[PDB]
DNA sequence: TGACACGTGCCTGGAGACTAGGGAGTAATCCCCTTGGCGGTTAAAACGCGGGGGACAGCGCGTACGTGCGTTTAAGCGGTGCTAGAGCTGTCTACGACCAATTGAGCGGCCTCGGCACCGG
DNA sequence: CCGGTGCCGAGGCCGCTCAATTGGTCGTAGACAGCTCTAGCACCGCTTAAACGCACGTACGCGCTGTCCCCCGCGTTTTAACCGCCAAGGGGATTACTCCCTAGTCTCCAGGCACGTGTCA
């Protein structure tokens, strides 16, 4: 199976749950799925960028706060 | 206790690192950094969110709930 | 242009500054940026209360959407 | 007191700018307490900038300088 | 004098000649010293940022570039 | 040759570069670079506010010429 | 909604695609996602046109308004 | 005329949506020849990766690709 | 030590508060169709124990690569004054190409049938 | 070793939408001259450029330890996906109840601008 399908819809549920949401539409996890992905890109795209400047071949958990940082939190 | 199952979001993580730049190792406390960082902004998105659906007096959100969320709060949408 | 007049903008300002800090003044021009910014501020705040408000069945604003946009944004 | 002297037209014209079409009677006097916190906390930075600098007169530079860190 | 005084008046001319224009407008220069500021502060800004990722105290050529990657697209 | 004064420049980029972090020295080669990348942008937006004075019959640039060069590339 | 009629917008790509490849098959969602694509990006030159007839005082683009926005947008012509 | 079906009340229409008020008669052939170039240098890049894939058929996630990283 | 902002006078149309008044636009209310929530469940992809490697980040140290201070100075370059030359606009006259109202004519679209590959279980 | 599926390709018929005609005309092309203004010449002052010098801050490269990523057997394992009944609600239409937005009128005043003055860059 595709791999964003593994944000599986109840993790979406709790999450929204966690968040205060009682109901949850059935077109949410479309919308969720798809918002992910591009948090995920941007913030990948600058982590990989850090990871290139250090001359390393192994991304680490450093790189990812400045990438985030850089993103917003 | 992560919300979001572990396996397939690091396999998500691991295939969009792959068109930035190919064969790349994830360290698994980067991995965990990304992780929580992307829940926190998920049930914050969700906290928006829900605020929007209670304005309308409606207890069920919907997409257009989270695009406005996301437009207010000043993302690309 | 400016939207709110130079005096009753500049005594609010000044109120506040004395509030803060005993005898403080402001420059001309300093006052002319931080109104330019003023207005711009409330221009940028009154289109989010408005795409609220429209996101709602209604067309008109309330102070119940202002208070919703603010606290999305991380202000209040 | 001196957020009364701004007057209800001036609002209304603000709304227009914004691209708004109508506007409730209660926004008003909402929005005046929303403009008095948005001030405050940007002159609280302007004024400890200019306290920094051991300076008794406020800048433009000092205004910009505490806007971009509120803006940002 | 102002260190944002150091790009003379010449300088943003001949930068403007190279440009390809034949008179330049008084008002130009402000404009000029003006965008500079804004790109400069822009590529500082991430230029910092990688140095501080390398835990280094100097701001290396290598920062440099990236932050212009980052900025040129 | 470099069109904008060396010495100059660099006092500028060190004073910027204070207020993001205090006490960085830029290494020679990162400044020479970073005044190449920035010659090469001016240039370039010399160009095209050039392009845009010509398109309006003129050929003297002016500020509103500087702002369209910016605004079309998506600067501002 | 979609501003340019959906038949002979598929043909013409169908038609610039024989050019490259002999008989290539298409699909359907993805000619509609090339389809918002491209009004998008018309419509957004459309945008940088308008600014450069206002900067000459017109209201009126002209060919040299097209030349001038894309020339400075970056766009090999 | 498969590229004549861009009619020019269609190129109008695109225009308005671009806030366009007046619109010369020469830009129609002008737009078409540009809107070509688009569509080629999209097209172009979309196909090489179907081949690369060894699919031959071309995706819709393929074209979004495309398009992405055409603006880059 | 001189230039900047503070404080007050004159006034007049620009702008700001009531006072009627029409009403577009709010807010409860019902029925319905939609439509998630929840109960069962079972195969299953996630969680994990652990050997096994081992690629690779983290850390320490030598050194030379180079930045900072700073010191003089001869010298190319910026600032300022002044000038003569060229360029930025309004209202001149005009026209032609751009706007719209009207009418055949044709292609866009809804719904559907028939045939061909095609990755695949 | 054969199969359900998406595809072109066409048709039948309604069906909005073109090109073309004609007319009214808004806006755009030279332009004369008043106006700014600025590119250039000429000094004169001056701050960049540079070469040691010396002192050393530390970045880069290299080697060593670790340690944690990748891999996977593979065992077990809490659970995601699917069906289906149930009940909450989104919402569209209905209808009562406005106060919100206009005009008129009376009043308050924002700013040129000008003069007098205390204070700190």
């Amino acid at each position: 199976r595709d791999n964003i399908q593994g944000i599986t819809k109840p993790a979406i549920r709790r999450l929204a749950r966690r968040g205060g949401v009682k109901r949850i539409s059935g077109l949410i996890y479309e919308e969720t799925r798809g918002v992910l992905k591009v948090f995920l890109e941007n913030v990948i795209r600058d982590a990989v960028t850090y990871t290139e400047h250090a001359k390393r071949k192994t991304v680490t958990a450093m790189d990812v706060v400045y990438a985030l940082k850089r993103q917003g939190r | 206790e992560l919300l979001i199952r572990k396996l397939p979001f690091q396999r998500l993580v691991r295939e969009i690192a792959q068109d930035f730049k190919t064969d790349l190792r994830f360290q698994s406390s980067a991995v965990m950094a990304l992780q929580e960082a992307c829940e926190a902004y998920l049930v914050g998105l969700f906290e928006d969110t829900n605020l929007c659906a209670i304005h309308a007096k409606r207890v069920t959100i919907m997409p257009k709930d989270i695009q406005l969320a996301r437009r207010i709060r000043g993302e690309r949408a």
